[PDB]
DNA sequence: AAAAAAAAAAAAAAAAAAAAAAAAAAAAAAAAAAAAAAAAAAAAAAAAA
């Protein structure tokens, strides 16, 4: 945790992350829901079964 | 839902023993006639008018508009199918797509056996070994479409449309159907290209190539292959079908075939076709769906309303047209008749007239004098230069209408613009390009940037637009005659300055114009009650003041002038004498004078155009001197307004 | 796996409280009459106020606008079977009747910047300024094949899963049949549904100063496409939903999120009044009943707020009236828009004038002298920088088609800005071309100009043109032009002040009550509905402080507006006693030795005054509702032109 | 008549190969977009009698 000053020369434009996403199998339609994200610029792999 | 054997019996019924009185009166099969003709190869469109299809079978023209690219393959099933029968002889082979046909036809005969079936794939593709195109002519019970309101719910129908010519690619060959020659067998491969790309086959599938489990790797050749006139052009909402607030909406249309190089850019058309859909696969596609793009795949394009076309060559006429331009005061009634609404300006109007008809172009031992008449309507506020001119933009069969500054700089001359057919930098013309042999309204003259002017002047003389920027160099081709309004120096003919100094042209540019008309409107009781009088009524009736000759439509105007046009006259040397000494006159009095405008031999070639002009409104092949007389009238009253 | 629900409690429920609040019949049968009125015009979209829900049933309400596409599916079930019902072969010959939504959204009413993510799945109105239009393309819905091979024909529906799971099965386009044997597509047989995407930017005098703006992107489908073109201040209600990415793998998390419209409005102002056969009925009464002096009491109240100025203000009631174009066979042209310019002093309530007529006026636009130059002002043609092709681009004069410019400081404008005006300011088009394109935009506008004389103020002593530094060209197609002249006589100055103090100590009934300051700062905007697309109506106003006691009444603005509208699609025909009256004044105004010495003309007299003397008889007779233009209106006319053309020069 | 035999002959358990079925299963490359900056042409406003 740390604490730094600066001053702020661009902000992007509000967007949406998930927190929580449900995937669905293709073929037998079952639903693998909540599954939860983590915070920050951290990305996902889908479960490949 | 319904059977398409039947319907190809029901097309084939219809082309066979459809007839109709065309010929003189004598009954004719409208269709079996241009069977024949293509079947001995000396035709390729048929276009099927579906107005003769809805004289007995209107639920088929029905059918047809429903489904339009169903319909357009029954037709040319139908009609290959009828072409056997209806050939009389042998083809000459004009072509050399013809010899492909011959050698394919006979191959397949020699190597027929007759009941043995053959594989599906083991056949020519149709469009193979057509060698005509069949082409819709949309019912007129359909009213024409808005290309606004030409959306989805019409996808696959047949639809007419009118708009102006925005952009036309140039006339590229497209592949129909990739033709493709193995290493090892012997055999040709054939690709029916539908999509706008295609993968191009890598081995060949033929028989012997299978049995031998060889490689058989294909060569994929232009030589056998088809291909067609294809051309891709960008048509545009009229101004008057635009709604309050918008801007006019483009549609592209995609022209193959027979129907190239009719329309070019200014062109006013009517198009049918069947609006259609390209798949648009490929992209990031924001949106799950299948999207497409869209356009009017074309079947008949008629350019008209002031491009019209097919009078042009239908010169012969009535009995009427030919005593009317056999009467003497015919070169009076077409003068009356530009812009009728406008009162007065009689004069201006004779000279407008001459501008539309023009003089003859010499070509003297590579020394080239154009014939164009060029003219300059310099006037005071309100005397109806820009109604004159707008008139004039609607009257000419190539005109462009400019005004100050919106289409200035490359909006007059070319520009270099990226294509999409091959993507590569095309050069686009602008209003002296679009105009190069008609017309083009200059309006606010005055105000004009001095690029343009400059650009101006060597149109008006060399007829050419020499371009040598960075993306272009080229000289473009500008053949136009430039009819321009301006007012004088200060908005208003001062008469305690001199002539020169409230035209405000230089001498250059005013020698440029064989006319230039001063136009002053100095308040008098009677002349004003008049012109009051005719404007009243206008507003009251729509309409002009009824006279004593009724003022022409303006196709007949279009008629007669484009019929004029081809009547090139030559001075005769009995008349060398009398126009010298008139120039020499004129010249004399020019500087003999204190208020007079720069003169020099280009008031001689001023005096010349606007004779040969003169001769041909009366379609005579020699210039008499009553011409020249009218010529140096016109001249002359072209300042009358100074006194 | 495929299922079907046999029992959803909450679509039975939802289906039958919207099929319940749809039939309406005893309930003074509004959405009764607004169903069979779609059918009647063949339409297939019901707009739905979500008030007359709330009122209804709040549960719904909620529901609704908080579990957007689950209560619009409903809804739109039960509005198919309300349909059916009142008629079923209409209800069969569309697939799907949608339901939009109008009204009041409490926290569902946001901008661009203020839609976040706490709105995904809900209903939200979104105002903003549209910056780019997608064409408008087809999608196929259903895709109709046929095998040449077995003469079979089949069909394959393709569901809208446009912010739902597609898996790749659901946009598979059959090309062969089961024995591989070639399909081709039925094109005319096939069902495509038009599709356009356009971005809604936050509006630049909405946004906070400053910073850079934010945008949405919203999807129209069918009949909803065209709806808006680049520049349209609109206001879209739709679902706020996150698209699908493309099968990864790997996901980053991040989602594009878009507005699903479910409908899109223009600003009210430009939109065609709702007529109710009472005001219908006030209108005739009020032409026929005064006919004589309808004309002054429409004129006098204009700008209430504006004393004085009485020629001023008829002049600008023709303005807002018109002339009557007049299109020829052989396609000539003659407008019938009045041009009118205001030159004067200072503070002499001219830019007053300029913005009444902005609030009243339908298709207003603003503009200062250096404000809009040239491009901005008429069109302009640019590059699509994607497409490689040319785009037209709308400027003031193409926008304010049917309606007025009003150009404030028109002398501080540039001189190639007027020049650039001079082609709209006649013929009402904007002729415009690069060498790629080509186009003759349609500018029907009315200018309303404001400008100073030179040496800022009016000089008595000089000649008027002198003294307006615009030449004869400029002038002429000004078809009046109004000295405004800061008079400084005691009396005038009794009248005008006690009007002015008068004006500032007037408190608005109820909403002052006492000290109350106006200002809302940046969300009480948002906290309500906007008065620019929001939804008995009097004649006169009642008396109050704005005037002291008089017999002569005081129009309503609203009633002003309602009969100003009517009026403006007349037509009236000039007669031949008008024609003759207005050819002989016209004769005489043109002949200077009627008009006395030391008396210059402000503008001069051309064949444009005729015109414009026939415009503003017409006008005239417009608001008289006389559908021709009798003596009456052409004595008007010649006077407001003799007061307008001519200026007593002083020594 | 019963008393040893001496087979069927049924079961449980084994083998014992087949032949079919079942179970495992991310990282590397590309492209597009959106943003920048740069050469050129083009369009503005200060100069003066
Ligand atoms: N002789 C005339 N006959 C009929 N109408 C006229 C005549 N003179 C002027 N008008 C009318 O006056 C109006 C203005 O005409 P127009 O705009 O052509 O003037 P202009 O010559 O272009 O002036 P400027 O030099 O200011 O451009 C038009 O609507 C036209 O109908
Ligand atoms: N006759 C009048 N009646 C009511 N208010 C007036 C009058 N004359 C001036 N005013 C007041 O003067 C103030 C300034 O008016 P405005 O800004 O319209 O002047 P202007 O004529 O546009 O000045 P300029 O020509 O310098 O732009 C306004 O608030 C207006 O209320
Ligand atoms: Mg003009
Ligand atoms: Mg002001
Ligand atoms: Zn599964
Ligand atoms: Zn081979």
């Amino acid at each position: 945790l740390v604490k730094i000053p600066g001053i702020i020369i661009a902000a992007s434009a509000v967007r949406a992350k998930a927190t929580r996403i449900s995937i669905q199998c293709r073929s037998c339609r079952n639903t693998l829901t909540n599954i939860a994200m983590r915070p920050g610029l951290e990305g996902y792999a889908l479960p490949r079964k | 839902l319904k059977d398409y054997a039947l319907e190809k019996e029901k097309v084939k019924k219809f082309l066979q023993e459809f007839y109709q009185d065309d010929e003189l009166g004598k009954k004719q099969f409208k269709y079996g006639n241009q069977l024949v003709r293509l079947a001995h190869r000396e035709q390729v469109a048929l276009y099927v008018d579906l107005d003769d299809v809805a004289e007995d079978d209107p639920e088929l023209v029905d059918s047809i508009c429903e489904n339009a690219r169903r319909y357009a393959k029954l037709f040319a099933d139908a009609v290959q199918e009828l072409l056997p029968q209806y050939k009389e002889r042998e083809v000459v082979n004009k072509d050399v797509l013809d010899v492909y046909i011959e050698h394919r036809l006979m191959m397949e005969q020699r190597s027929r056996d007759p009941g043995m079936v053959r594989s599906p794939q083991n056949q020519y593709p149709a469009e193979l070994m057509r060698r005509f195109e069949l082409y819709f002519q949309g019912p007129s019970s359909n009213k024409p479409r808005v290309i606004r309101e030409v959306r989805a719910d019409s996808v696959g129908k047949l639809v007419t449309v009118r708009g102006i010519v925005t952009r036309v690619s140039e006339v590229k060959p497209k592949m129909v159907v990739a033709t493709y020659t193995c290493d090892q067998c012997g055999a040709e491969t054939y690709q029916p290209i539908q999509s706008p790309t295609f993968m191009p086959l890598i081995m060949c599938p033929s028989q012997e190539c299978q049995t031998n489990r060889s490689g058989g790797r294909l060569y994929l050749q232009t030589r056998g292959s088809r291909f067609i006139k294809f051309q891709e052009m960008k048509m545009q909402e009229h101004s008057d079908q635009v709604p309050v607030g918008n801007i006019p909406r483009s549609i592209t249309v995609l022209v193959e075939g027979e129907n190239t190089r009719i329309a070019q850019p200014g062109d006013h058309v009517s198009v049918t076709g069947i609006f259609l859909p390209i798949l648009r696969t490929g992209f990031r596609q924001v949106v799950q769906g299948l999207l497409s793009e869209t356009y009017l795949e074309a079947h008949r394009i008629v350019k008209m309303n002031k491009s019209e076309d097919d009078e042009s060559g239908a010169g012969e006429l009535t009995r009427e047209e030919l005593r009317q331009i056999a009467e003497e005061d015919f070169y009076e009634k077409l003068a009356a008749s530009i812009a009728p609404e406008i009162y007065g300006h009689e004069d201006v109007k004779k000279a407008l007239l001459l501008l539309l008809v023009g003089g003859v172009d010499q070509s003297p031992r590579g020394m080239k004098i154009r014939g164009n008449i060029n003219i300059c309507l310099m006037g005071d506020p309100g005397v109806a230069k820009s109604q004159l001119l707008s008139y004039i933009d609607r009257l000419a069969p190539r005109s462009q209408y400019t005004t100050g500054r919106g289409s200035s700089g490359v909006g007059l001359t070319a520009a270099v613009l990226r294509d999409s057919v091959s993507g590569e930098l095309t050069l686009e013309g602008g209003a002296l390009v679009l105009a190069d042999q008609g017309v083009c309204c200059i309006d606010e003259f005055d105000k004009m940037a001095e690029a343009d002017r400059t650009a101006i002047h060597e149109v008006m003389e060399q007829q050419t637009i020499s371009i040598a920027k960075a993306g272009i160099l080229t000289t473009l081709n500008a053949r136009c005659s430039i009819l321009a309004a301006a007012n004088p120096a200060y908005g208003r003919y001062n008469p305690r300055r001199s002539l020169e100094q409230n035209i405000q042209l230089p001498a250059a540019l005013l020698s440029r114009f064989d006319l230039l008309w001063l136009i002053q409107d100095r308040p008098d009781r009677d002349n004003d009650l008049r012109l009051a009088q005719h404007i009243t009524y206008v507003h009251q009736h729509s309409r002009q003041p009824p006279s004593q000759f009724e003022p022409l439509d303006m196709k007949l105007m279009r008629r007669y002038i484009a019929m004029c046009r081809e009547k090139q006259p030559m001075v005769p040397e009995s008349l060398a004498d009398y126009i010298t000494a008139a120039y020499v006159e004129m010249r004399r009095e020019a500087w003999a004078s204190k208020d007079a405008t720069y003169t020099s031999a280009r008031t001689l070639l001023a005096i010349l155009r606007l004779s040969t002009a003169l001769a041909r409104l009366r379609m005579v092949d020699v210039v008499e001197k009553e011409d020249v007389n009218e010529a140096i009238r016109l001249m002359e009253m072209s300042k009358d307004s100074l006194l | 796996a495929g299922t079907v629900v046999l029992d959803d409690v909450e679509l039975r429920e939802a289906q039958r409280d919207y099929l319940d609040f749809l039939d309406d019949e005893e309930d003074q049968g509004i959405y009764q009459s607004k169903v069979r009125e779609l059918i009647s015009d063949n339409q297939y979209r019901l707009i739905v106020n979500v008030n007359d829900l709330r009122r209804k049933n709040e549960k719904r309400a909620n529901r609704l606008l908080n579990n957007a596409f689950e209560e619009l599916v409903a809804f739109q079930r039960a509005l198919k079977d309300f349909v059916a019902s009142i008629d079923a072969t209409y209800a069969k010959q569309y697939e799907e009747f949608y339901v939009g939504l109008e009204g009041s959204f409490g926290s569902k009413h946001v901008s661009p910047r203020t839609l976040t993510s706490c709105f995904l799945s809900c209903v939200v109105c979104v105002e903003g300024i549209v910056t780019k239009c997608s064409l408008v393309r087809p999608k196929v819905v259903r895709s109709v094949h046929y095998c040449p091979a077995t003469k079979k024909t089949i069909e394959r529906r393709y569901s809208d899963l446009t912010t739902l799971v597609a898996f790749p099965s659901s946009s598979v386009y059959p090309t062969k049949d089961e024995e591989n044997n070639p399909l081709e597509t039925e094109y005319g047989l096939s069902v495509y549904k038009d599709h356009q995407t356009i971005t809604i930017q936050e509006m630049p005098e909405k946004a906070p100063a400053g910073q850079l703006p934010r945008s949405v992107d919203v999807i129209l489908d069918d009949d909803l496409v065209d709806k808006a073109k680049p520049g349209d201040r609109v206001q879209v209600v739709g679902t706020y939903r996150c698209l699908p990415g493309k099968k990864g793998g790997y996901t980053s998390g991040t989602f594009r999120t878009v507005l699903i419209a479910c409908n899109v409005k223009q600003m009210s102002k430009d939109a065609q009044p709702s007529f109710s056969a009472e005001d219908i009925a006030k209108i005739k009464k009020f032409s026929k009943t005064r006919s004589k002096d309808i004309f002054d009491q429409l004129a006098k109240s204009l700008a209430p707020s504006i004393h004085g100025h009485d020629y001023v203000k008829k002049a600008i009631l023709c303005l807002l009236l018109g002339g009557v174009e007049r299109d020829l066979e052989n396609g000539s042209h003659i407008r019938g828009d009045i041009n009118i310019l205001l030159i004067g002093d200072p503070s002499v309530a001219k830019s007053q004038l300029l913005r009444y007529v902005l609030c009243t006026a339908p298709r207003a636009i603003p503009t200062t002298g250096r404000g809009s130059s040239g491009v901005g002002l008429t069109a302009a043609v640019t590059t699509d920088q994607e497409t490689g092709e040319r785009r037209l681009e709308a400027g003031a004069m193409v926008l304010a088609d049917r309606g007025v410019v009003c150009i404030d400081e028109f002398d501080k404008m540039s001189d190639m800005d007027r020049t650039a005006i001079h082609e709209v300011m006649e013929q009402g088009r904007v002729t415009i071309a690069k060498a790629g394109i080509h186009a003759r935009l349609n500018a029907r506008c009315s200018v309303l100009a404001a400008a100073n004389p030179v040496y800022g103020r009016y000089d008595q002593y000089k000649t008027p043109m002198e003294n307006i530094g615009l030449q004869d060209s400029l002038l002429s197609r000004f078809d009046l032009l109004f000295i405004m002249l800061d008079q400084m006589d005691p009396e005038q100055d009794r009248e005008i002040s006690d009007h002015v103090l008068r004006m500032h100590r007037y408190r608005a009934p109820g909403e002052q009550d006492g000290d109350a300051m106006p200002l809302g700062s940046a969300v009480d905007i948002l906290a309500t509905d906007d008065p620019n697309f929001s939804q008995i109506y009097e004649k006169h106003d009642n008396l109050l402080h704005g005037t002291k006691k008089k017999k002569e009444k005081m129009v309503s603005a609203a009633f002003m507006k309602k009969y100003i509208h009517v009026a403006k699609i007349i037509k009236p025909v000039l007669t031949q006693e008008s024609a003759t009256y207005i050819a002989e004044e016209y004769s005489r105004l043109r002949s200077q030795d009627s008009m006395s010495s030391d008396t210059a003309r402000t503008s001069p007299v051309t064949a444009r005054t005729l015109e414009t003397l026939i415009r503003l008889a017409t006008a005239h007779a417009k608001a008289r509702m006389s559908k021709t233009v009798d003596l009456q209106d052409a004595e008007e006319a010649v006077e407001l032109v003799q007061y307008a053309y001519f200026k007593k020069v002083l020594e």
